[PDB]
């Protein structure tokens, strides 16, 4: 029922160390603010507001950091391990779980205090502050497959053909089959309905000597951005990551990685800002995505 | 919901007189037809009423055993046989009709008449 | 644009019928959504240790028909196993698979209009440490609009709309009316009556239009702790007429249930 | 009797979601300031004030935000839904109702706090601040019709003509008629006595090639601005919305909409700040206006 | 459920004493709050009780006209004001509350009190 | 009107017992506050009463020079100091309040109390 916080040293990595900061020996209490600020750069011209660009600011999170070691040695060890575990990574991930959500925030330590004003057994009562990187996200795993419909064959496919008003037949073992599906293509597409932070994907090119990647279309079906490549050699798969802090465009051939950025269609890559609409594959048999979904407030 | 007020005029104290009233239509169940009395410029008050559906009468204590309310077939006509008349009884007698039983309130009456004047001479 | 299916294709190229188009057609004919199934065991499934063998079961999930012919599902011991049919259209050679799960993980995924794997629970199989102890099927829901029927048999229950109203009828009398199916009303008397005469309209609130009957309704009540009774008339116009004896200044508690129909034959 | 506040996600819109912030599960208490500030750019010449231009400033409104959910789950849900409903729109509208007025304010979220300091059932007690866009408005609907007076006809019209001291006559079926009205033109004009944030108008053009629209005259009867269009074909009607944040100039002929921006007189449309005076029609038979009235204080 | 008693103590024969009892909640309809008493090492008896829903009181013949039960309006509080207190009335008064009307059976009571002692000298 | 009755009891051959009555509101002019005693074998009597607007008291001949009615100056509360109590004065005294002066009829009183038992001991 009650809310749960956890600090992950590497969310979704095999080496992930999890500190239960709700029930463990190191706990977080009283987040300063899990809210936000907004500006619309409004100018009043005698009370009449003139709206400008809207911008969100995520405030830093300060927590009360308390230790529950049963001795001086244990409490010194808990402080040292917790802080150095945070300090050893580029960023750390806070898990925020309630009965209605299980969300994450990528954070970077801004400050930590260390004093001597000990309670029983030398327990710590300090302040920890984090700079926000990505506040409130979840991961969504999506697979896109380029499936082609079969052909329509008179005598096999379900269709009312022939002499008027048309017919099909049940013929043991050949009877009627379904040619395909209307919009089979939908299975290779991302139907974008929500805000995202970024995405990461593994692209499997189809035809050789042909550019491959993905394109993004707005609500009226017009292309507004795309990540497309033209490599000299065929790649087993291409890995992409639009995360501003871990941005990657690399082709893999066997166990060899190559930076494919110099070979991207820069003119087509207009923006990284993904709008509502849909993503289509470009010369790919399959694509596997890990999308970083976004929520400014939870 | 129109009303006719036949009968009424001049008669001596201790004598006898009659009143007739016919309603155009009945507004529903618990159909009550009767008369409201208005003496010496005072507030009008219900004195005689008949519940058609129940064949039950109401008479105010002041007129009990003196006045008799009767019904004519299924004509929706009510008669007031006023015997042993008094000078206090000199008032303007309006015909009232409603669905929902007897009531002291004027507004609750679906049908209100013109009003026939009763003059008990001395 | 209009996409036609159940029509003549003169060149055998015009209106081919896709599996998703028939799926939607079937869903519409039966009145099913993506959160239910149509299921029939033509022969009984067989339980052997921690396994259920579907001998001959047909299932319709998302309007897609398939048959389980000697298809065995391995079960978790000392557990309530939720048997699911999973549909992944990208697995072209084998689009359907079965699973035994710890919870009902039906996801309502629209496989006929979008991407994704449809998961729909159809069976609940409870086990001991050694085998199956009980099996319960998932309910097959029919979502319908307007039905014209001759006869019906209900083994469970019919849930009809309910409306309630409290009337402070006047003179201390309180009616609590419950209307079901917009027709049957049960009136519960409360309060205590005083200062009223037989044939007189009660001094308070008239019955709201939705609870008014087509014809006058006489409802019998009782005086608590006495051998005496009363009745009131709820008139079509909304008014309430007192038909008990005359009541003086001292209020007597009024109770009792009385029923009436709002609608006559029409 | 008591004052009422409501948050509209889309006032006068078909998809409007209303949060009753007076009686609901999410309530607003204690507005920081519903007042205002004014400047007349006064500077003192040895105590003697020298007045300049008068300007109003509308301060931000900060409210105490309280949730009344019966559980932690309900309260978390309430906060999340309320905040994201505000965050999903360009702006939101506060309805301020008393026994003497029913006014509106177009607001943009400036900040919202989210903490953990729960009362019974995990209820929230936070702070919400709004930036003012349009504070205190009401809509006024006005119709302008181009009506012409009849002619004065000796023998028909009411006038004391003929030989001195003049006369008229009652003649069955021809008698006397009133020629017209003094200032009949008043019915095709807006007599501007108050301040306005903006207006919406449906204009009905008469003649084909001649410009069509409206003109604004100041208190001394001079034209200072006009919104006018020169279309190739007569439009059935023209839609204009002068709101600085959402303006539109669209003509309608049949079921065809036309953007009138290319055909607007960019020389004559000098200002959207409407002064006291009067608005006249230009080659219009009729005009229907929805004026967004301005009240700095209520 | 939970009951909170008050009052009691000593008073001479022919005197006056008052009892107070508050219930945390109501268990349902026909909500009754009263007192039971065990006199001279004998079986308890329902001395007094009040039906909240019906505003009907019950008094045992032995206390009629002396003992008076009152309710504290909107609150679930019952008071017992006893006059003409006699030494036979020297007993421990247990407050009782239930849904379903008056009953002599102690088991049928949803709420039972700790007990308040009433002592009266000859 | 709601009367808050306080004090009473039993006393030996007469004298002090506390007696107080407070009215929630005033019904109008000629505002009175007093006590009524019901007699068994006789009838309900108008014992003491006080006209607030006139500062005039009424005492029944039976209690003259023994009973004294006093008013709280600024709180609309009436006190009765009953000394030299005789066994004839054994009754429950119900506090009464009305607008319109003193009256023998219990039905004309706008405010009527629950009563206070007063028993004389010989």
């Amino acid at each position: 029922g009650v809310r749960q916080y956890k600090i992950h040293t590497n969310l979704d990595g095999t080496d992930d160390k999890v500190w239960d900061v709700t029930n463990g020996k190191v706990r977080f209490y009283q987040p300063s603010n899990l809210g936000l600020q907004s500006t619309n750069n409004i100018w009043q011209s005698n009370g009449i507001g003139v709206m400008g660009t809207r911008s969100i600011t995520q405030p830093q999170i300060e927590f009360k950091l308390e230790t529950f070691g049963e001795s001086l040695e244990e409490n010194y060890q808990l402080m040292k391990d917790f802080v150095n575990d945070i300090l050893s990574k580029k960023f750390v991930t806070l898990e925020y779980q309630t009965e209605i959500f299980q969300v994450y925030a990528d954070l970077a330590l801004a400050d930590v205090t260390k004093t001597e004003g000990y309670g029983k057994n030398g327990t710590f009562s300090e302040k920890i502050t984090f700079d926000i990187i990505t506040k409130w996200y979840t991961y969504e795993n999506l697979t896109f497959d380029k499936i082609q419909n079969g052909k329509v064959i008179a005598g096999m496919s379900k269709i009312y053909g022939g002499t008027a008003p048309g017919n099909y037949k049940y013929i043991k073992g050949t009877s009627y089959t379904y040619y395909g599906e209307s919009d089979i293509d939908r299975l290779s597409r991302w139907d974008i309905k929500e805000e995202i932070f970024s995405f990461m994907g593994i692209l499997y090119p189809k035809l050789p000597k042909t550019p491959a990647g993905v394109r993004f279309l707005d609500d009226i079906g017009n292309e507004y951005t795309a990540i497309v490549f033209k490599t000299e050699q065929v790649q087993d798969y291409i890995l992409i990551n639009t995360d501003v802090n871990d941005e990657t465009y690399q082709g893999w051939k066997g166990t060899t990685a190559l930076n494919l950025f110099p070979v991207m269609d820069f003119e087509r890559y207009r923006t990284r800002i993904i709008e509502k609409g849909q993503m289509e594959l470009i010369n790919l048999s399959k694509a596997e995505f890990k999308i970083k979904r976004k929520a400014d407030f939870v | 919901v129109q009303l006719q007020e036949s009968g009424g005029g001049l008669v001596q104290a201790g004598g006898s007189l009659r009143l007739s009233c016919t309603a155009s239509r009945r507004t529903g169940s618990n159909w009550c037809m009767g008369w409201f009395r208005q003496l010496a410029g005072k507030e009008p008050e219900l004195v005689v009423a008949l519940n058609f559906d129940y064949d039950m009468t109401y008479y105010a204590d002041s007129v009990k055993g003196r006045f008799t309310v009767s019904r004519d077939s299924g004509k929706n006509t009510v008669y007031l046989q006023m015997n042993s008349l008094k000078p206090e009884d000199t008032a303007i007698y309006y015909c009232a009709a409603r669905s929902g039983g007897f009531s002291s309130n004027r507004e609750l009456y679906d049908g209100w008449g013109q009003g026939t004047q009763v003059t008990v001479s001395s | 644009t209009i996409k036609n299916f159940t029509f003549f294709s003169p060149n055998s190229t015009e209106f081919p019928v896709g599996s998703n188009n028939d799926g939607k057609l079937y869903m519409m004919l039966t009145g099913m959504d993506y959160r239910t199934i149509r299921r029939k065991d033509w022969s009984s499934p067989l339980n052997t240790a921690l396994n259920v063998q579907y001998t001959n079961t047909s299932i319709i999930a998302g309007g897609r028909y398939f048959e389980l012919l000697n298809e065995t599902v391995a079960l978790k011991g000392d557990s309530v196993n939720y048997i699911h049919a999973n549909i992944d259209l990208t697995q072209t050679a084998n689009p359907v698979s079965l699973s035994a799960e710890t919870a009902n993980n039906s996801n309502g995924v629209d496989i006929n209009n979008g991407s994704g794997v449809l998961k729909v629970c159809f069976d609940i199989v409870t086990t001991s440490g050694t085998g199956v102890t009980s099996t319960k099927p998932i309910v097959q829901t029919s979502t319908l609009d307007s039905i014209s029927v001759n006869d019906m048999t209900v083994s469970g229950s019919i849930d009809v709309p309910v409306q309630t109203l409290t009337v402070e009828a006047g003179n201390g009398l309180q009616l609590q009316l419950t209307k079901k199916n917009n027709d049957l009303v049960i009136v519960r008397f409360f309060g205590s009556v005083s200062n009223i005469q037989k044939g007189w309209n009660m001094s308070g609130t008239w019955v709201d239009r939705p609870f008014r009957p087509a014809a006058v309704q006489s409802l019998v009540g009782h005086f608590a702790g006495r051998d005496t009774s009363f009745h009131i008339d709820i008139n079509p116009n909304g008014s309430i007429t007192w038909w008990g004896a005359n009541i003086d200044k001292t209020p007597i508690a009024t109770r009792g249930n009385g029923s009436y129909f709002i609608k006559s034959a029409w």
